[PDB]
């Protein structure tokens, strides 16, 4: 039982310093930015 | 010659 | 002027982009289309109004 609900990951997304990485494109959404890098959400799940 | 193109007869606005 | 002044190999006067794609949130309205400059044909942007 993970009560996190299945850890997930933060996509950090930055359009202006960083060039897109590969096969990413800047489309419309100000969600769906070209991702600069990657790391596990801070839901660490400790058990008592 | 560019004369065949021009037709026989016969940018310093910058303010505030 | 008669000599290499018109095409006349069959290209329109007025061409209208329909969006690519388009989202419209409650605070403001985005569109992105994909323009092509023909082969040749050039334009200037003083035409290019939005509808």
């Amino acid at each position: 039982g993970d009560v996190t609900c299945g850890v997930e990951q933060i996509y950090w997304s930055l359009p202006d310093m960083a060039l897109d990485p590969v096969t990413f494109k800047a489309s419309l959404k100000t969600s769906n930015y070209p991702v600069v890098g990657t790391e596990l959400l801070p839901l660490v799940p400790r058990s008592f | 010659n560019y004369a065949a193109l021009a037709p026989r007869q016969g940018t310093h606005e910058m303010h505030g | 002027p008669t000599h290499d002044v018109t095409t006349e190999r069959s290209q329109r006067l007025q061409l209208r982009f329909v969006p690519v794609d388009r989202e419209d949130t409650q605070y403001s309205y985005k569109t992105r289309f994909q323009l092509a400059v023909g082969d040749n044909r050039v334009l200037d942007m003083a035409s290019t109004y939005f509808d």
